[PDB]
């Protein structure tokens, strides 16, 4: 994943579900501030404890 | 609030809006003795044929 | 194509954003027994989720 | 008329799974939740002979 | 006195959504996603609330 670099606080989010893994940023979206959108799933396996 | 679908982004960039299939209620006058009715549309002008 | 593994050894294969085809997938299958709880059989082949 | 998938070795699953406690006197039957696997998965080869 | 008037209005408007115990709030989803024998039940479920 490509990101740009700056010096502004953000977020980061893991879960999970059925599905698989959710992972989550906050630069794609709100950057210019603070909130939490989906970006990424991931065909785990089994879920993580 | 009401989980209805305000609104659409669509395809194109351009935003819509979308709230019913709005039809006129009808009412209709009815006189006993004197066989005679008619019917009403209310909250609408002369348009709907 | 592969090896159909093991019942408690399941493989999940996900689709999000993409277009699936019963009428091309279907077909090729010898299907022995076709039951959906909770929805119909025709369900999967039309609605889209 | 498809002979280019493959078959596994034979058909298997689980008909015991079990957690043992440290004491080795209380035994806890598991349970598979929705869409998810069970501990015995880590523990079971992929085919049992 | 107003606001009571509205409440009144918004219980009917409010009640569509909930789905009384069916799966879906949609009578035209209903009769298109189940086949005709259970989404018989599920519709007379949802008549009678
Ligand atoms: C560390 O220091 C750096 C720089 O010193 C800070 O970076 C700046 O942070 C501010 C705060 O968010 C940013 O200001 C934002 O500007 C947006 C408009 O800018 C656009 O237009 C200008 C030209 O006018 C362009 O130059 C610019 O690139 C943009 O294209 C506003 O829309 C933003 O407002 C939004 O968020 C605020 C809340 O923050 C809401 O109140 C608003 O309603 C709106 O939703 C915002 O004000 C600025 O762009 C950043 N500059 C750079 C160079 O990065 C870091 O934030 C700072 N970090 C910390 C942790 O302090
Ligand atoms: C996960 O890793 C553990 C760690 O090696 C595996 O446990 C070993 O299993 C073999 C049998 O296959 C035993 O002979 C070893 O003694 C075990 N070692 C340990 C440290 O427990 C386990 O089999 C692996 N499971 C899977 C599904 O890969
Ligand atoms: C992301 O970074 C890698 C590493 O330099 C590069 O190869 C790739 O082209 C980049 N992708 C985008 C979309 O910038």
């Amino acid at each position: 994943y490509n990101i740009t670099e700056d010096e502004i606080l953000e977020w980061f989010g893991i879960t999970q579900t059925a599905q698989g893994v959710h992972l989550f940023s906050s630069r794609y979206v709100d950057l210019y501030g603070g909130n939490m959108f989906q970006f990424a799933t991931l065909p785990v396996y089994d879920t993580i404890k | 609030a009401y989980q209805n679908l305000v609104g659409y982004y669509s395809d194109d960039g351009n935003y819509y809006c979308l709230r019913a299939c709005v039809s006129v209620p009808v009412s209709v006058i009815y006189d006993k003795e004197t066989k005679t009715h008619a019917t009403l549309f209310g909250s609408v002008a002369c348009e709907h044929i | 194509s592969g090896t159909p593994p093991q019942v408690y050894n399941f493989k999940r294969l996900v689709f999000t954003n993409c277009n699936y085809n019963l009428t091309k997938l279907l077909s090729l299958f010898s299907v022995n027994d076709f039951t959906c709880s909770q929805i119909s059989p025709a369900a999967i082949a039309s609605n889209c989720y | 008329n498809l002979t280019t998938i493959t078959k596994p070795l034979k058909y298997s699953y689980i008909n015991k799974c079990s957690r043992l406690l440290s004491d080795d006197r209380t035994e806890v039957p598991q349970l598979v939740n929705a869409n998810q696997y069970s501990p015995c998965v880590s523990i079971v080869p992929s085919t049992v002979w | 006195a107003v606001n009571n008037n509205a409440q009144a209005l918004s219980k009917l408007a409010s009640e569509l959504s909930n789905t009384f115990g069916a799966i879906s709030a949609s009578i035209g989803d209903i009769i298109q996603r189940l086949d005709p024998p259970e989404q018989d039940a599920q519709i007379d479920r949802l008549i009678n609330g």
